[PDB]
């Protein structure tokens, strides 16, 4: 323990203790008190040790949809109105979002220091094992004897048995699209707020093990550490060879993609006991149409496959990492397989129709051009949009040559039998079509555009008459309107 | 008591047209223009189950202590950007003052409450939009008796407007806060005397730590009483 532990002083010492002994005779209620009580005043930021932050991590696997009594019987009064799961998670979202925003113009720039080294000396204590080391001689922690948070066991020490990171990603994958009342629910109220707590936890503890290792190294060294990293320790609980195709069906784990591989995932168990049933008093109150729980899904999904971009595209053009075997290259290409080859077109827009076009950049035009040169591919290039991010007439002087190859246009081949199959595919290209263009302009701020413009529209003739020619009682799947829009 | 909070909305929300309305959004907020389904902000509200044909608590008629009534509620980030779209930043205040009280009293019912997203933003982009001082001067329209059982849940949600809420309230200032301390002690108001404990600690006026003493009369006033004298360590122990 070198880099990023900071000693406290005499003001965070008695800080630290109170919670720890508060914490020792089960009073949570007071623990979560402490720490909410004094958020939106002075700049002091009370600091949360980290045998407090893991005690938070457990509490917040302690939802009220299965473990009611248990709440109830710990404070009988609950004058917050609230749950302590509830309450756990909205701490940990404010000291989180408050990590991501350091600066001096706030609390202070000791204690901020002093919460990121408690941040990750509790995440480092999570290790990626294939399918009570305390820094602080001080105090007497409440994890020296206690291994049992009100039940649930705890974070850490679930998560660090055998092959067990990896069923806590792929049994709330799962459940995310899930039309079940108690699957659902767990993968909604506990996982998947929990889950995108943790990678980004992992994606700023990456970024300090980068930016503070070995300044000036060669790239043999340079690459070989990029393997030791927090996150690379992390890509290691998929513990495959063949990233490329484990990955890829390790990401969409609900979606109705074309499915080929028989041997999919074996069914994931629960992480803690009951957590797949529902008590008898609880009854929820949220009606949560198919299009939202498509949503948070898919939202969940595009966060890990940004997060596995994350490190991916940092190893240099060199030798790939030897610790996950991944290729880097290729991977792409797997993932905009599973895309293409889909079977829902709701599930496809709300992947690419991202609400932060910004923050999830680098990688949404390598997949939305990886998918338009895959279906084109098995439904009548050698394409350069993702290349053409720089230059408004390049990418607009190429569009027009596959719009006037017969590219989104209908063929004849087929006839009107498989209308769908025929539609959907022409359908699956408007919405990488627009989402290409969508970045171009917002990444760039004459009769270029015009030409094209003019190509598209009158490319809808043949999809109108073809409406005509299988006698359809409406209209194609056109594409001007809602390109004509978007350039305003 | 058991669920007595305001209960805002009172029957189910419409469902099917909800979900109706919830589509041709995604792409038009990725890539307001279809307003036809409802007209007016009063059609949006009718629309969630809001409230037959109503936008102030009636403590007369006790509304603000409700039942449960069991009834469904649509997500709340997709209620708070529906009724985003009613908002009219250049227009008359007669619709606006509807627009920022309906706001309120749908932010301040438990179902809202308990049915919110970990990370606000909706919550805090919305406050942003009127006045500090115009949305605590056209206050919540709780009595300042009852202000704190409700006052603690909007510093709950948003907990940057204490100092900037007791003073509306109370209007140094520490004399009213004492002198408000008793006639709660002098009646037996000791639930609103808690939450008023717990809006009050932490400001300007009443800070924490050992140094207000309020200790002292509660030490002689002595079920729902311990939690303020084990509040009141808590708080001077820090």
């Amino acid at each position: 323990g070198a880099h990023y532990f900071v000693e406290l002083t005499e003001k965070h010492l008695l800080a630290f203790e109170m919670l720890n002994s508060m914490c020792l005779l089960e009073n949570y209620d007071h623990v979560l008190l402490f720490l909410e009580c004094q958020f939106g005043k002075s700049h002091n930021l009370a600091v949360i040790p980290f045998d407090i932050i893991l005690v938070l991590f457990t509490l917040s696997t302690l939802s009220e949809y299965y473990k009611e009594p248990i709440l109830r019987a710990n404070d009988p009064y609950n004058t917050s109105r609230e749950t302590l799961s509830r309450r756990a998670l909205k701490l940990l979202q404010k000291y989180l979002a408050i990590l991501k925003e350091f600066d001096s113009e706030q609390y202070n720039l000791y204690d901020l220091e002093l919460l990121r080294c408690q941040f990750f000396l509790a995440i480092d204590t999570l290790t990626p094992k294939k399918q009570f080391k305390n820094p602080y001689r001080s105090y007497i922690s409440c994890l020296e004897q206690r291994n049992t948070i009100l039940g649930n066991r705890l974070l850490n020490l679930k998560l660090n048995e055998p092959g067990e990171f990896i069923n806590m990603i792929l049994w709330t994958l799962s459940n995310s699209l899930q039309e079940s009342t108690p699957l659902f629910l767990s993968s909604h109220e506990i996982w998947m707020p929990l889950l995108e707590i943790l990678i980004d936890l992992f994606s700023c503890r990456q970024d300090y093990f980068i930016q503070h290792e070995a300044q000036n190294v060669s790239k043999s060294l340079f690459v070989q550490r990029l393997s030791e990293s927090p996150l690379a320790v992390f890509f290691e609980s998929l513990n495959t060879r063949n990233f490329a195709n484990r990955f890829s069906e390790y990401v969409f784990l609900n979606c109705d993609y074309k499915l080929p591989s028989d041997n999919y995932a074996t069914p994931v168990h629960p992480v803690y006991n009951g957590e797949n049933t529902i008590v008898d008093t609880y009854i929820p109150t949220i009606k949560c149409s198919p299009l939202y729980k498509s949503q948070k899904s898919l939202a969940l999904r595009r966060k890990l496959i940004g997060s596995c971009f994350k490190l991916l595209l940092r190893v240099p053009d060199g030798h790939r990492l030897i610790t996950p075997r991944i290729v880097a290259d290729d991977v792409i290409q797997g993932i905009s397989r599973t895309l293409a080859s889909f079977n829902d077109i709701l599930q496809f827009k709300k992947f690419f129709m991202t609400e932060n076009l910004s923050q999830e950049s680098y990688f949404i035009p390598l997949l939305a051009e990886g998918t338009l040169s895959e279906i084109l591919k098995d439904t009548q290039v050698i394409l350069t949009l993702v290349e053409n991010l720089s230059d408004g007439v390049s990418f607009c002087n190429e569009v027009i040559g596959l719009v006037k190859s017969k590219c989104f246009a209908f063929t004849e081949q087929c006839s009107q039998a498989s209308y769908e199959e025929a539609v959907l595919n022409i359908e699956k290209c408007d919405v990488c079509l627009l989402v290409l263009l969508r970045y171009l302009l917002h990444l760039i701020g004459a009769k270029e555009q015009l030409e094209m413009l003019h190509a598209i529209e009158k490319n809808d003739s043949g999809r109108r008459q073809w409406a005509k020619a299988l006698n359809l009682g409406n209209d194609p799947p056109l594409l001007y309107p809602i390109v004509s829009q978007m350039f305003g | 008591d058991k669920y007595k909070d305001w209960h805002f909305i009172s029957k189910n929300c419409h469902y099917e047209q909800l979900m109706d309305l919830e589509m041709k959004d995604t792409a038009y907020s990725f890539l307001e223009f279809v307003h036809l389904k409802c007209p007016s902000i009063t059609n949006l509200l009718v629309l969630f189950g809001v409230n037959q044909e109503k936008l102030k608590i009636n403590y007369e008629k006790k509304e603000n202590s409700r039942y449960d009534n069991l009834c469904t509620i649509f997500p709340v980030n997709k209620m708070l950007k529906f009724l985003m779209y009613f908002y009219s930043d250049d227009d008359n205040d007669d619709v606006r003052e509807f627009f920022l009280k309906a706001f309120i009293c749908l932010i301040l019912d438990r179902k809202v409450f308990n049915a919110m997203e970990s990370d606000h933003r909706l919550c805090f982009k919305v406050l942003e939009l009127f006045n500090e001082a115009h949305f605590i001067n056209s206050y919540f329209e709780i009595v300042d008796k009852n202000d704190f059982f409700l006052h603690y849940r909007l510093l709950q949600i948003f907990p940057h407007l204490q100092s900037a809420l007791l003073r509306r309230r109370f209007s140094t200032i520490q004399q009213n806060i004492i002198k408000e301390f008793n006639e709660f002690f002098d009646c037996k108001n000791y639930k609103n005397l808690l939450y008023f404990i717990l809006t009050m600690y932490g400001s300007k006026f009443i800070p924490f730590g050992p140094k207000e003493y309020f200790k002292d009369c509660i030490l002689d006033i002595s079920v729902e009483i311990s939690i303020l004298k084990g509040i009141l360590n808590l708080f001077s122990k820090i």
